[PDB]
């Protein structure tokens, strides 16, 4: 209820290169302290490359500039260079939605491109690997991290992997990745710390080899086209304290969707959480937080297509959030509490964010985005205050765009950051997204009482 | 009780306040006492003639009686339109009656995933157009088919992206032609010969992952009216696909993120816009087929039956059958799928004002009754049977001083009863 609403700060970027489709804070330290934002459409200055995308650093404090992750243009297959007539590209950069997913820990940025594709160097294939760019140390090193570029090409091994589709650092900076095309689409987890990225990397070979690299494993073709992957996030629900992995299977089970969570030591898995419609894109988006203040880690669910009906009987698509609290004995199949969208064709649960402590009561809170909700379909963003039986059921705060509807929709809401102190007054701030007219939204907490 | 513990200041307040509250007028009444009990005001002597008490009604506006001819010439739900005044809290309940017509035109899409392992039932449908001709003579005086076909969006991850697979989306000796979205081939026609003939012409194409881009097809059948030709009769949608469904969402993996407009978007005959918006989701098929009176058969393998029968479960007046491995029982299943769609209605109310509520009693054949969701509905209706619902709504509000309107009718028909209301609010 207390972020700033009346004025928050509007960044704009690059017209069409859906400025926004990704946002995130930065602080390597404090005084760098930075607004990251995807714009996976972009056009860059990489020779040859049609909207390769880019991630857009905003300092905060007095607007935008894009990274250079990578000032090349697609590579060339050595062997075409003089041994054919006509070199030709090994990698397609163009179209590749780089900064589709945008990252930071520390002084570290990952940012992804899960429609990067390649050719392979063997038989010419139009593999979608998927790819990410790594910055540490604050820009000193840049490092191209593309777990599914392997030896196992074509949509049967990881060559339709999209890598990068949805991504996550855990808490020590590791490298969480979705690639939902995996194994015929039974898609899959991947991780690997920095340092093992750095290991081995070596640009020189295309295809990865870091070691010590976790990731899932295939599956028999019973469980093709699930897109385990297609949403991530990371939290403790093992009692330890190494973050396991949250990952959306929104077509897995008949369609019915699951999330599952993995054992962030060795992957293995740990818990499911099942759909409750068909085609309900349960999973479409997870979150992880305390959000009852018992220091217990909560699963937070979207499932934007679920279609409910009115009592007077007709059906709408409204889409429906699942929360699910830890206990110290672990964490049950049925949701404790479920919230609902009001608006048809809202896609509530689109996008799902922990907000950290909003008003600084004790207890974290949530923010969930319906990116076609509002009287004008512009997206509507709503904040969930945490308590101590757990997540309100009534929004303390509704944020919507202030500018009016155009041509084509806004997208408000479609993507989410919160948790972070953009300004260093001790009340945690929100980024919203709204890549659809290219803007992000930058909310800051008021102080209370 | 609550007429009294309403402190109603004026007649207007008693009225909106408990649907067995009476107001006297004559103050001969020895205050807000005046609001009480249409017995508890007898009782404590207030004439008849003084006890102001409003009460709901029912007016019959149009009602032409079920039929025993042009489809349009046809009645198969009276009544027509009614008025409803509504007290507060008191419910009006009328009777609708449904009556099965004997002979009701037919139009029938036969909409066709042409991906490669549906090469052998490309093989056996060419005949189909005339041999479903010729069954249709023994269920409807009229009848006329329509024939379209899809595979998949065209691009990026869903098909293969290079030269030649773009050309040739199969292996080399297999023959396919470039991957496509849907192709209306054929609209409604009464003359099947012309459907063997075109569906005979037609090349088998392909693409990469196992579910179907069939939802971009279903939705542009629903919404292409003219363009597929659709009278306002029965309208049956023949769904036939040996593989699963690609819904919304699936499109984010190639990028598309603008939702499906649910519009018309065929250009020379071909959907052009599958690169732009993201498949249909289920409840958007379900508005769509409903609004455009779609009854749908799902003509699915065995394999696919289970999601096929949850699919079916959550789009109203679908029909659910298993199709062989080279469509050779089609016909078969159609005429089954026909025959149990038929012999079901289901009653569907356009949306109420806040306040007003609406309840549903069926009354089916051999003391079928059903309430709640159940009242909406009757199975087993035979051509020529007959069947009733009693109606019910009630306002608990002042919704408006203005009438509203809404509409009930049976899904897959024109037909329709418009229920006026009308909210009684003051003296
Ligand atoms: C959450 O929900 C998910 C989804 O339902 C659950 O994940 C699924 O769990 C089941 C049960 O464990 C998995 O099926 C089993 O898979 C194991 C894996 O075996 C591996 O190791 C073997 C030994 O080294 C190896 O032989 C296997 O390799 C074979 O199979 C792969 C794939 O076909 C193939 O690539 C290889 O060439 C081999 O052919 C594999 O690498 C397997 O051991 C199990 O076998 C049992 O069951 C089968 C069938 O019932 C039976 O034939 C066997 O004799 C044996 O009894 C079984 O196949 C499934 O893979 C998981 N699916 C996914 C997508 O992950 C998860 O368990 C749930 N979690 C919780 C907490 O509930
Ligand atoms: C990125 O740059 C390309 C090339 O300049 C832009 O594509 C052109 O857009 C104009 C107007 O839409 C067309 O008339 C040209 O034919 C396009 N050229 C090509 C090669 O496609 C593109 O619009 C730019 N994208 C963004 C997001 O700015
Ligand atoms: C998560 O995974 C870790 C690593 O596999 C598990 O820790 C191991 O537990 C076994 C007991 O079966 C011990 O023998 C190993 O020494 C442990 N290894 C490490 C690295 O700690 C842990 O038990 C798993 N958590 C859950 C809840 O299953
Ligand atoms: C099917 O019937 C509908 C409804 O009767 C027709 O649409 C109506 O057309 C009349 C005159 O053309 C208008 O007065 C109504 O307002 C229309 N209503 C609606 C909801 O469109 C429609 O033309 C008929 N379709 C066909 C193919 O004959
Ligand atoms: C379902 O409702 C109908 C109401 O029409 C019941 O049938 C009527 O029952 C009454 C007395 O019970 C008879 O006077 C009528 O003649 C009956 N109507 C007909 C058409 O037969 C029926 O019994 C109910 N069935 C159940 C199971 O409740
Ligand atoms: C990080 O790099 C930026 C330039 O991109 C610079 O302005 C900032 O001072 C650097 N911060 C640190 C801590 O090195
Ligand atoms: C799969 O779906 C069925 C039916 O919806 C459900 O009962 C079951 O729990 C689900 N299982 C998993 C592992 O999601
Ligand atoms: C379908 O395929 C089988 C192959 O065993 C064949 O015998 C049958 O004749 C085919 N169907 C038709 C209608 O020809
Ligand atoms: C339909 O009703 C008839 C009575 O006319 C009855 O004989 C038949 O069994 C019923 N069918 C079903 C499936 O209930
Ligand atoms: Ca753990
Ligand atoms: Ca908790
Ligand atoms: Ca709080
Ligand atoms: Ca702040
Ligand atoms: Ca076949
Ligand atoms: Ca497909
Ligand atoms: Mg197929």
């Amino acid at each position: 209820f207390n972020l700033d609403a009346e004025a928050p700060a509007v960044l704009s970027g690059p017209p069409g290169s859906f400025f926004g489709f990704s946002v995130e804070f930065y602080r390597p330290g404090t005084d760098g302290v930075s607004v990251l934002v995807g714009a996976p459409k972009a056009n860059t200055s990489q020779p040859g490359v049609l909207q390769g995308g880019a991630v857009y650093l905003c300092p905060w404090g007095a607007q935008c500039t894009p990274i250079e992750f990578d000032s090349k243009g697609s590579r060339l297959l050595e062997s075409s260079l003089s041994s054919s007539e006509g070199e030709e590209p090994v990698e397609y950069k163009s179209l590749q939605w780089f900064g589709a997913t945008v990252r930071a820990h520390g002084s570290s940025i990952l940012a992804c491109a899960p429609l990067y594709s390649w050719r392979t160097e063997k038989e010419p294939l139009s593999d979608p690997v998927g790819t990410c760019y790594l910055s540490t140390d604050n820009f000193t090193r840049i490092l191209e991290y593309a777990p599914c570029r392997s030896d196992f090409s074509w949509a049967a091994g990881q060559g339709y992997c999209q890598g990068g589709f949805s991504a996550e650092f855990t808490k020590t900076g590791r490298v969480v990745l979705g690639g939902p095309g995996s194994y015929f689409w039974q898609g899959q987890i991947l991780s690997a710390t920095q340092e093992q990225i750095a290991e081995s990397y070596y640009p020189e070979y295309l295809i990865n080899l870091v070691q010590g690299q976790l990731q899932t494993r295939q599956a028999s073709s019973i469980y093709d086209d699930s897109y385990l992957g297609y949403s991530v996030a990371v939290g403790e629900f093992s009692g330890d304290d190494t973050e396991d992995f949250v990952a959306g299977v929104p077509k897995g089970n008949l369609t019915y969707g699951y999330v599952t969570i993995l054992n962030g030591s060795d992957i293995r898995s740990l818990y499911n959480f099942s759909g409750e419609q068909m085609a309900s894109y349960f999973g479409y988006a997870v979150a992880a937080t305390d959000v009852n203040g018992d220091g217990l880690d909560d699963l937070l669910v979207g499932a934007p297509l679920l279609m409910d009906r009115t009592p007077d009987g007709r059906p709408q698509e409204v889409g429906r959030v699942y929360v699910y609290l830890q206990h110290p004995a672990g964490i049950e199949p049925t949701p404790t509490l479920t919230l609902t969208g009001h608006d048809e064709f809202g896609r509530f649960g689109s996008s799902l964010t922990p907000l950290g402590d909003l008003d600084q009561d004790g207890y974290n809170d949530v923010a969930i985005g319906a990116p076609f909700g509002g009287e004008t379909q512009q997206g509507v963003v709503f904040v969930f205050p945490g308590g101590p039986g757990g997540l309100g059921s009534k929004p303390s705060q509704v944020l919507q765009p202030l500018w009016a509807a155009s041509h084509t929709p806004d997208f408000f809401g479609s993507a989410l950051r919160g948790g972070r102190d953009l300004d260093g007054n001790g009340y945690p701030d929100l980024i919203v997204g709204s890549f659809g007219v290219d803007k992000a939204v930058v909310y800051r907490g008021r102080p209370v009482v | 009780n609550r007429c009294l513990k309403a402190n109603a200041k004026s007649c207007g307040e008693c009225i909106q306040a408990g649907p067995n509250c009476g107001w006297c007028t004559n103050s001969t009444f020895l205050t807000s006492a005046r609001c009480d009990d249409l017995e508890a005001l007898k009782k404590k002597g207030c004439p008849p003639d003084d006890i102001e008490n409003p009460r709901g009604s029912k007016d019959i506006k149009k009602n032409k009686n079920v039929t025993n001819l042009k489809p349009e010439d046809i009645t198969q739900i009276q009544p027509q339109q009614l008025v409803l005044r509504l007290r507060s809290g008191e419910p009006q309940t009328f009777t609708l009656k449904f009556k099965r017509a004997e002979d009701y035109p037919i139009d029938l899409y036969y909409l066709m995933d042409l991906s490669y392992s549906m090469k052998d039932d490309l093989e056996n449908v060419k005949s189909l157009g005339t041999d479903l001709m010729n069954e249709m003579r023994r269920i409807t005086s009229d009848f006329r088919i329509g024939f379209g076909s899809f595979v998949e969006k065209t691009v990026m991850p869903y098909i293969s992206t290079t030269p030649a697979k773009l050309r040739n989306p199969c292996t080399s000796e297999q023959n396919c032609t470039t991957p496509f979205s849907y192709k209306n081939v054929l609209s409604l026609t009464n003359k099947g010969e012309v459907f063997n003939e075109l569906v005979g012409k037609q090349r088998i194409s392909g693409n990469l992952d196992s579910p179907e881009g069939g939802f971009d097809a279903i939705m542009q059948v629903a919404v292409c009216g003219s363009l597929i030709g659709w009278r306002n009769v029965t309208r049956l949608l023949v769904f036939s696909t040996d593989a699963g469904f690609h819904f919304a969402g699936d499109g984010k993996l190639g990028g598309i993120v603008l939702p499906n407009d649910g519009q018309c978007h065929l250009e020379n005959n071909m959907y052009t816009m599958s690169h732009y918006y993201d498949y249909p989701s289920i409840a958007h098929l379900v508005q769509k087929l409903s609004e455009n009176n779609i009854q749908t058969i799902f003509a699915v393998t065995e394999e696919f039956q289970p999601v096929y029968k949850e699919l079916k479960n959550l789009i109203p007046k679908s029909a659910v059958g298993t199709l062989s491995a080279n469509s050779s029982n089609v016909i078969q299943l159609i005429i089954d799928a026909y025959n149990s769609l038929s012999s079901e209605v289901i009653l569907e109310n356009g949306k109420l004002s806040e306040g007003v509520t609406i309840s549903y009693k069926s009354y089916c054949k051999n003391g079928v009754n059903g309430t709640g969701e159940n009242g909406r509905k009757c199975s087993n209706i035979s051509i020529g049977d007959e069947v009733q619902f009693e109606i019910s709504i009630t306002s608990n509000k002042c919704p408006k001083k203005d009438s509203d309107s809404f509409k009930i009718r049976p899904l897959g028909f024109t037909e329709e009863v418009e229920v006026i209301l009308q909210y009684i609010c003051e003296c």
